[PDB]
């Protein structure tokens, strides 16, 4: 199934940044601000949402 | 691309992109592989982790 | 400047001189935007 990945890169579709990618782009003191927009998804310490 | 159906998610790459190259960072990637289970919590407690 | 008056806008922050904004002050500005934009030098 190694022959279908240049097909995936052949279309110029860009993926939107998912939640777990926009949850790493913050420093630890900016994470507690309202500028951190991924605060409404971090709910459980064991489980992700 | 199932970052919400795999084991090793995006913080693993996000730290290891900019880690210093010592054996201690190999141990950092070893120790963040600690699972979150109740038995893991009791045994991490029992030896002062 | 006295050319008759003259008004020239300092467009970027760099046209502020020493005694208003020194070099090490801009260097600390780069330090805090290094910390604040999560940028790391390449290997």
């Amino acid at each position: 199934a190694a022959r279908r990945i240049p097909h995936f890169y052949r279309v110029r579709r860009e993926v939107p940044r998912t939640v777990n990618e926009m949850k790493q782009d913050f420093v630890v003191t900016d994470f507690y601000k309202v500028g951190n927009i991924t605060l409404y998804t971090e709910l459980h310490p064991f489980f992700d949402f | 691309a199932h970052e919400y159906h795999n084991w090793l998610r995006s913080p693993f790459s996000r730290y290891s992109a900019t880690c210093p190259n010592v054996l201690h960072s190999v141990m950092t990637l070893a120790a963040m592989l600690y699972k979150i289970s109740p038995v893991s919590l009791v045994l991490q407690t029992k030896a002062h982790i | 400047t006295h050319c008759v008056a003259l008004c020239t806008p300092r467009i970027v922050i760099g046209n502020l001189p020493d005694g208003l904004a020194p070099g090490p002050f801009h260097e600390l500005r780069t330090w805090e935007i290094m910390e604040h934009m999560r940028l790391r030098p390449p290997p």
